[PDB]
């Protein structure tokens, strides 16, 4: 509508920022900025010279001309072009960013394969449309492949660079009810899990051959759920956090390169720290969180215990204080807090190794519901 | 034993902070004197940190960069007198002017900005070192 039918963009600017302010960000540039990718989308998915790249309104998100504009959002208009061929338009973008175009590829490169990467991965459908983007995204690689940019070099920044790719991928899931549509990728998780099994004919070995990847897709996640505000990217944040925690847990007995230590405490205590501070339990979205918290804490601890046999004394005593005061919640929660308990101190009583953790551990609440667990710990 | 330990702290600003700190130091002269000195026994910090020491043929050197004339970033009256509030930006830059070229020929010493910047425990724990050092 600002662009033909003419709404006055200073109206438009007052409307958006008071928004802004209503949603909670701190400037109307994040907030505009958070929705570039689908804006851009279907900007150019306009087939009309009238709504090309250089026509798309940047007053809305307060840049005052099209240089700075271009210096804050090329990292997100580069890699829609280079997915249609634009290679020309690139080359028009840095020419007037004065920076070289090569640069600018390789600091896009994982958005790009991101747009490219899962098309190779899963074939055999039927569906016409699916079958176009694979030769779009086969078209633009090989035209990437080609001397004249990013010449044979492709492979070397593919492999010093992969926790980048990992996390791109990881940051376009999306299952599907009433959550809203996330950014235009939309990968399910098995389209991302062809997409790793591809990468790896050409996963987790290669990340284990440098055990300090792990900690990057991790730190990741983890900083793009804390600069959330919101509750619905927030539970999507989770469940890619928890999609990544699983793959990890699926490479066990592998030693992740001597990271398995590292990786297991960071784990537990990401996920003490999201229990902690929970806000209610009146919101169905909070309650699909926590739920899932529990599950992946349940899990990981289950893989530990019965794939190590140890690395769980030091985090037994923290993980039983957090999961006592959940008890006194709901039952939904409270079935799940109870038998993680059990399967911890009940039926573990079999190793020796968490004999004495087990009895250096605080008593339980006199309450009927901890009774087999009062009645455990007494006897241990 | 401090960055082990505050990595494991809620807010996700001083733990890449330190593991940059950990990356930095472990690739150093003093880290494998360290590691060498201090695998022989048994903590869950030797396990935990496993993963950021890396085998190079060079290791990490720091940049010993001379400033024209030192003492000038330490002189100020100022500096070395806070308010009556606002104790966390005094420490944090008496912390940083004591780091900026001012003697700390230790190399394990000017790896740890960030982690000054992102703390203020952590640079009351850190000035005393800094000033025996120099």
């Amino acid at each position: 509508s600002v662009k033909e039918n003419g709404l006055e963009p200073h109206l438009v600017k007052k409307v958006l920022e008071k928004v802004s302010e209503t949603f909670g960000y701190r400037r109307l540039e994040d907030f505009m900025a958070s929705h570039l990718d689908y804006l851009v989308l279907e900007w150019l998915n306009l087939q009309d010279t009238e709504y090309n790249l250089s026509s798309f309104p940047f007053i809305l998100l307060n840049y005052t001309n099209i240089e700075d504009f271009y210096r804050s959002c090329y990292k997100v208009l580069i890699p829609h072009l280079v997915i249609r061929s634009h290679f020309d338009e690139v080359k028009s973008i840095a020419n007037q960013i004065q920076e070289d175009w090569k640069s600018l590829l390789t600091d896009c490169f994982p958005k790009i394969l991101v747009n490219i990467l899962p098309y190779f991965a899963y074939e055999g459908t039927r569906d016409s449309g699916m079958a176009q983007q694979r030769e779009t995204a086969t078209k633009v690689y090989d035209m990437l492949k080609s001397e004249n940019l990013l010449g044979k070099q492709i492979d070397h920044l593919f492999i010093s660079n992969l926790p980048e790719i990992v996390v791109e991928l990881l940051m376009t899931l999306h299952e599907p009810d009433l959550d809203p549509a996330p950014n235009p990728p939309h990968f399910p998780s098995h389209v991302i899990k062809a997409t790793f099994a591809y990468i790896s004919n050409c996963i987790l070995e290669i990340l284990s051959k440098s055990p300090d990847s792990y900690q990057k897709i991790l730190l990741a996640i983890c900083e793009q759920a804390a600069e959330t505000n919101n509750v619905y990217k927030k539970h999507r944040i989770l469940k890619i956090y928890h999609l990544f925690v699983s793959l990890l847990l699926k490479d066990i007995k592998s030693g992740l390169g001597g990271a398995w230590a590292f990786v297991l405490r960071d784990v537990i205590y990401t996920l003490i720290h999201y229990i902690n501070q929970r806000p209610s339990c009146i919101m169905d979205v909070s309650l699909r969180s926590f739920s899932l918290c529990c599950d992946l804490l349940s899990q990981v601890c289950q893989t530990a215990v019965t794939y190590c046999k140890d690395a769980l004394e030091n985090h037994l005593h923290v993980i039983v204080g957090t999961l006592i005061p959940l008890v006194y919640e709901q039952v939904e929660v409270q079935k799940q807090v109870l038998d993680l308990l059990k399967y911890l101190v009940i039926d573990n009583k079999d190793n020796e190794n968490l004999y004495i953790t087990i009895k250096l551990l605080d008593p339980f609440p006199d309450h009927v519901v901890f009774k087999d667990l009062r009645i455990t710990q007494q006897k241990i | 034993t401090y960055l082990n330990n505050t990595l494991v702290e809620d807010c996700v600003k001083v733990r890449s902070a330190a593991v940059t700190c950990l990356k930095n130091i472990l690739a150093t002269k003093t880290g494998h004197s360290f590691w060498e000195i201090y695998k022989m026994t048994t903590d869950p910090m030797l396990a935990y940190l496993q993963p950021f020491r890396t085998s190079r043929k060079k290791f990490l050197e720091v940049p010993r960069f001379d400033k024209e004339n030192p003492f000038e970033g330490l002189d100020d009256i100022n500096l070395w007198i806070p308010l009556s509030e606002n104790h966390d930006i005094w420490i944090k830059t008496l912390t940083c002017a004591f780091l900026d070229s001012g003697g700390t020929k230790c190399e394990i010493l000017q790896l740890l900005k960030p982690m000054c910047e992102v703390k203020t425990d952590f640079c009351q724990t850190v000035l005393p070192y800094l000033i025996h050092d120099i």
